[PDB]
DNA sequence: TCGTGCTGAGTGATATCTGCTTTGGGTGGGTGGGTGGGTTGAGGCAAT
DNA sequence: AGCAGATATCACTCAGCACGA
């Protein structure tokens, strides 16, 4: 009715149902795949409601939307000092104070390529941030190799933002400098919390390699940790 | 100076190949009158694509098809095999 | 030596250019009037002598480059012609006021200067053709001279709204003022010069982008293929601007007057060929369907909706979350082995998983395409090589003017022009070069098809205007041209003859539809044209089509469709005697693996074709599968893969009749394939491979019995 | 004594939708009125003073063509901008031929 | 008009060698910049 | 040590002909 897409899910409700206790455990253990499955299922039920109820609502509008799920209340909140490597790629809850938020960063989703010889265009999806540029024109008649140009302004982008979070005052055991963690928010969650605001964030604890230098594929041994936020309160 | 991998007649005639298709291709493939035509086409292509992938990973599907075409036109052993098949079936 | 001589040549031509003349700034009148120099006529004669003695006899093109560098044309000849035309117009107005009033002195000298200027214009604007024997200098200066020609055409069509066209028309009318018997050979030469000038103006167009192939193309690749000069855009040299200028300067009226009195008050030998070339260059790049379609807003909304549907179908392949979300999939093969894929769509769908598996593969099988540069044979860009769907976007007024001009020509003198051209060419067949053959065939085909379309749209204007195509002289000329082109392996003339024959068959079908009793004399023509050799030829065309360009394929397909249509209709209507015609024999003739292959190849490119091509292809397929019962031909994998592509949600729009044809054919094909597979398990293997040619088992394979 | 490959501009695939946008834009600049023509007069004004920029009121655009033209330009301005310039030049050519060339 | 080599030079392609340059720090400079980092201590200047 | 450009030596495709069928 309101035209929104994001759905807020209480993880405890999964435990409240006999069938989905395993699903709750999997979400706690394997969040990425479970979240993707949940998004697709949400879209499927949304379309099926209109299909079964033979409502007058337009279906084409629904088919062209992106749907998401924002789970919260996934257990007791840990501390920034209690995050060990065992918690990598797992769903965590963290309370803290917002300290700064970078401006909106455009994140690429779909790459748009153009042929230099026949003015033919094609869109290639991006996986793990790797553009799958064609080797040659897809046209039978025009098979010109190595003639594809990327049009930056005709591509599809997403919203990204990096936020610095500090542990709450009560979490400091003795009174030393409070520790901080970096958060990443995408799409609607962008601009969902200003500096100096106390928030609770649910997300995935992730580690990403850091390149030694800009010239080479060489990586640092030490990994950097951050949180892929899925819900903000 | 590296030998290329080719879809040779040898390959085609191995246990994983034509004999594999004959042994189990009616069970997996099924053309349904209650299903959409696109679904049946996709099912047939799915079976043959998985078999091809298993057999000869280097190539794509269409490429595989083309290669198959050329092999069948050229190879005399493959021809023999085919004829054999046909003969044995006609005798039943 | 060579460089020093080039410098001397450039300096001397620059001195000539500065000596021809220039604007007189002394006079207070603005804009200043052009003033002729002391030796204007001598300068023009010397320039022509340079052209003759250096450009041609020594096989070079340095003189033309030197002339273009110093802007001899845009600054001297065009202003001179325009000023002379304005003086003549003022004299005509004065004569209207009073016939005895005259304001001309040295009229003979002015006319001499104007004629020399027009001759030099024709010399500079003559088409440029590069052959195999062309010298290194000629080969090296091709692109620059083509760009200079583009600039010349733009200036001719723009300056003073193109009054030099009116000057040329006046020069031609000067010859027209004297009777045919009184016309000296010089006057006919002037008329031919004017017609050649118009043909050259229409013909010029951007050249090709020639690249050395010595070295395999770099990692950078091709940047862009641009041949336009710096300050020239496609809008200046397009046929739209040509139509606008011609309508403004009443060139169309002059051409209509020439072509209406053709062979009656004029010497046809001089005028027939130039008119034919002019009209071919007029209508070579024009599709006749566009001429018979705010409406722009409605079409824009429809196209936006089409793009919206395409984007909606594309959306299913995009992940809601960002790229770095990091979902990993494991897919189990029928044997217990797991393959890894990445992406949310992979987890949520299986067809997407297999498509990604396919797509991820690095190895590509080499595809070799036999490309022939049109500039090599000297031909211009035309329907033969222009990509299907390339539409000339006319304005409403320009489109109306062009349609009116073509209609008037077809109702006035197309019959006579075709008769004269056919007589002259059949009298001199062997001397034909490829260009003349292609030109004649394309002109005939275009005008016949346009008349057919207009007759369909409008019940008034009718086939009797193009009835001269039916006559046997033109028919035998076309048949001989096509057959010789086939025999000598000249594929471009083959293509042109194919198009002409397809139009002729469509025409004859319409005439038979008109009246049977009056169409007995056309049953004669049908019997003549379906001669066994011709049958064979026509059948062979498709079998070879697969090797050549797309357009070749399409013409093959269309000619096949027309041939089968006429054959079936005339077998049903009456009996046919060439040797009696056995429609089943021909049909059978048409049923072989190359034909099918050709068809498949053509259908692979379905995202660029219209619905008519798909309809014809699937009509042929219906003939194959149902009427002929030659089903073994179609039990292939190329067809199955292509049909999956057609029927997939991303392939073809749901709201389309082409999808209806495809769905019906797919249903029938799948039913018969299932029945065959249930009968013979061997066919599972068989599908993969071409048909067996074994006496023992061949029958069994083909027909299952 | 050399191997040479030729490429042609007639092989290129045209943007059908973009051309229709140009066709619609030409009508808007040539027929819109509020009763003297608004943009025909403006083009004349630039001709006398030799000005480059041409100002179009977005409110006027939404009125003509039911709003399809305005909506299309709004979402895709980078894509359709080159085609708008093609349409403007054609109208300039018809009514201000001398405006195309720089002063 | 199918099948089976023999010829073949053309059109590739991919397995295979030849030269930077880098970190950061004055053992590359200030005709690469100071919004790509370094950078705390002394010194001179104007507003106070 | 790693990376980007380049050389040169490696095969493969369409090309077409002789025999016979
Ligand atoms: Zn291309």
């Amino acid at each position: 009715e309101l035209g929104t897409s994001n759905l807020n899910l209480d993880a405890r409700n999964l435990l409240a149902y006999k069938q989905t206790e395993d699903l709750y455990h999997q979400l706690l253990n394997y969040p990425q795949e479970v979240i993707s499955i949940m998004d697709q299922t949400i879209k499927d039920c949304m379309v099926s409601l209109i299909v079964d109820n033979n409502l007058d609502y337009d279906l084409d509008e629904i088919e062209t939307k992106f749907y998401k799920v924002r789970p919260y209340n996934v257990g007791s909140c840990k501390g920034m000092r209690e995050l060990n490597p065992n918690d990598i790629d797992k769903l965590i809850n963290l309370k803290g104070l917002v300290l700064r938020s970078t401006p909106v960063i455009p994140d690429m989703k779909v790459a748009f390529f153009k042929c230099n010889v026949c003015d033919h265009t094609m869109a290639v999806e991006i996986d793990r941030g790797v553009i799958q540029e064609p080797a040659r024109c897809e046209r039978i008649d025009c098979n010109e190799p190595n003639s594809m140009s990327l049009i930056h302004n005709r591509c599809s982008f997403a919203d990204k933002q990096v936020i610095k979070l500090q542990e709450t005052p009560d979490f400091v055991p003795d009174g030393q400098t409070p520790h901080s963690i970096s958060l990443c928010v995408y799409d609607e969650l962008v601009d969902s919390c200003r500096a100096g605001d106390r928030i609770e964030v649910t997300g995935t604890f992730r580690s990403i390699p850091i390149r030694a230098n800009s010239r080479q594929r060489v990586l640092k041994s030490l990994y950097k940790t951050y949180v892929d936020v899925v819900h903000v309160k | 100076r590296r030998p290329q991998v080719k879809l040779t007649a040898e390959k085609l005639l191995s246990d994983k190949g034509l004999p594999y298709v004959l042994k189990n291709a009616h069970k997996r493939i099924r053309i349904s009158s209650k299903k959409n035509s696109y679904d049946n086409l996709s099912n047939i292509i799915q079976f043959y694509q998985l078999w091809a992938h298993e057999l000869f990973p280097k190539a794509k599907f269409k490429d595989f098809m083309k290669i198959c075409q050329t092999v069948g036109k050229t190879d005399p052993v493959l021809r023999e095999y085919r004829v054999s098949l046909f003969r044995d079936e006609m005798g039943m | 030596a060579a460089d020093f001589s080039l410098t001397v040549l450039r300096a001397r031509i620059a001195l000539l250019a500065t000596a021809i003349g220039g604007p007189d700034y002394t006079s207070q009148i603005d804009p200043p009037p052009y003033k002729l120099g002391d030796d204007c006529l001598a300068c023009l004669k010397d320039l022509k002598r340079w052209f003759k003695l250096v450009d041609d006899q020594q096989k070079r093109w340095d003189v033309a480059m030197a002339v273009a560098e110093y802007r001899i044309l845009t600054d001297d000849l065009l202003p001179i012609l325009i000023d002379w035309e304005n003086k003549c117009s003022l004299a005509a107005k004065l004569a209207k006021n009073n016939p005895d009033h005259e304001e001309f002195r040295n009229k003979a000298y002015y006319d001499k200067i104007a004629l020399n200027c027009l001759q030099l214009l024709v010399l500079m604007t003559w088409p440029l053709i590069v052959t195999e024997q062309s010298s290194s200098n000629q080969i090296t200066l091709y692109g620059e001279l083509k760009k200079h020609q583009l600039v010349y055409k733009k200036t001719i069509l723009s300056m003073e709204s193109g009054k030099v066209l009116r000057a040329a028309i006046r020069l031609a009318l000067d010859v027209i003022k004297i009777d045919r018997l009184s016309r000296t050979p010089r006057d006919n030469m002037v008329l031919k010069l004017v017609l050649n000038f118009f043909r050259n103006v229409i013909a010029i167009e951007p050249g090709e982008f020639t690249i050395n192939t010595k070295k395999s193309m770099p990692k950078k690749g091709i940047t862009s293929i641009d041949t336009l000069p710096p300050n020239v855009s496609m809008d200046d040299i397009s046929l739209n601007t040509v139509i606008s200028s011609f309508h403004k300067n009443k060139v169309f009226g002059f051409l209509l007057t020439l072509t209406s009195s053709l062979s009656k008050e004029f010497d046809q030998d001089f005028i027939n060929i130039p008119l034919l070339e002019i009209m071919f260059y007029f209508t070579k790049d024009v599709n006749q369907e566009l001429l018979f379609p705010t409406s722009a807003g409605f079409e824009l909304s429809k196209l936006l909706q089409k793009e919206h549907q395409m984007r909606k179908n594309v959306i299913k392949h995009t992940s809601a979350r960002h790229s770095r979300f990091g979902g990993l999939l494991s897919i189990q093969t029928p044997d217990k082995t797991r393959l890894t894929v990445s992406g949310s769509q992979a987890l949520v769908d299986e067809k997407i998983a297999l498509q990604k598996l396919d797509d991820s593969k690095k190895w590509n099988k080499r595809i070799i395409k036999k490309h022939q540069s049109v500039a090599a044979e000297g031909l211009p860009n035309s329907l033969l090589n222009s990509q299907t769907g390339k539409a000339i976007f006319f304005t409403e007024s320009n489109g109306k003017h062009f349609k009116e001009f073509i209609n008037n020509f077809i109702d006035s003198g197309f019959n006579i022009l075709l008769h004269s051209v056919t007589n002259y060419f059949t009298t001199e067949q062997d001397r034909m070069v490829t260009l003349e053959q292609v030109e004649y065939l394309l002109f005939f085909a275009w005008f016949v098809k346009y008349q057919l379309l207009r007759s369909k749209i409008d019940n008034s204007a009718d086939i009797k205007q193009v009835s001269e195509a039916l006559k046997e002289v033109t028919f035998i000329l076309v048949s001989s041209l096509l057959r010789s082109a086939y025999d000598l392996k000249n594929w471009t003339v083959t293509h042109a003859g194919m198009i002409a024959f397809n139009e002729l068959l469509n025409l004859v079908s319409r005439t038979k539809a008109a009246q049977e009793e009056d169409s007995t004399d056309i049953e004669f023509i049908v019997s003549r044209l379906f001669s066994d050799e011709r049958i064979q030829l026509l059948s062979n065309l498709p079998k070879i089509g697969s090797k050549y360009s797309l357009q070749f394929m399409k013409s093959c397909i269309e000619l096949t469709h027309s041939v089968l249509k006429v054959l079936e209709q005339y077998s049903d209507d009456k009996t046919l005697v060439i040797i009696e015609v056995n429609f089943q024999k021909v049909q059978a003739n048409y049923m072989t693996e190359p034909v099918i292959e050709t068809y498949i190849n053509f259908l692979e490119r379905f995202r660029e074709l219209e619905d008519d091509s798909i309809k014809k292809v699937f009509s042929f397929f219906h003939r194959v599968f149902v009427q002929a019962k030659e089903q073994a031909l179609l039990f292939r994998f190329d067809l199955i893969i292509l049909l999956r592509e057609m029927l997939s949600p991303d392939g073809l729009d749901r709201m389309s009749r082409s999808r209806k044809y495809v769905s019906q054919f797919s249903d029938y094909f799948l039913a018969r394939l299932k029945k065959r597979l249930k009968k013979s398990p061997a066919w599972f293997v068989g599908l993969l491979f071409p048909p067996l040619h074994n006496s023992e088992v061949g029958f069994y394979q083909r027909y299952g019995e | 004594s050399f191997k040479s490959r030729a490429l042609n501009h007639v092989k290129k695939v045209d943007d059908v939708t973009g051309e229709k946008v140009r066709e619609a834009f030409e009508q808007f600049l040539e027929d819109f009125s509020v009763v003297e023509k608004v943009y025909r007069a403006q083009i004349e004004f630039m001709k006398i003073y030799d000005l480059n920029t041409i100002y179009i009121d977005y409110q006027h655009l939404s009125m003509r063509e039911n709003g399809a033209l305005a909506m299309a330009i709004s979402e895709q301005y980078y894509r359709f901008l080159p085609f708008l310039q093609k349409g403007l030049r054609r109208v300039v050519r018809k009514y201000a031929p001398e405006l195309l060339n720089t002063s």
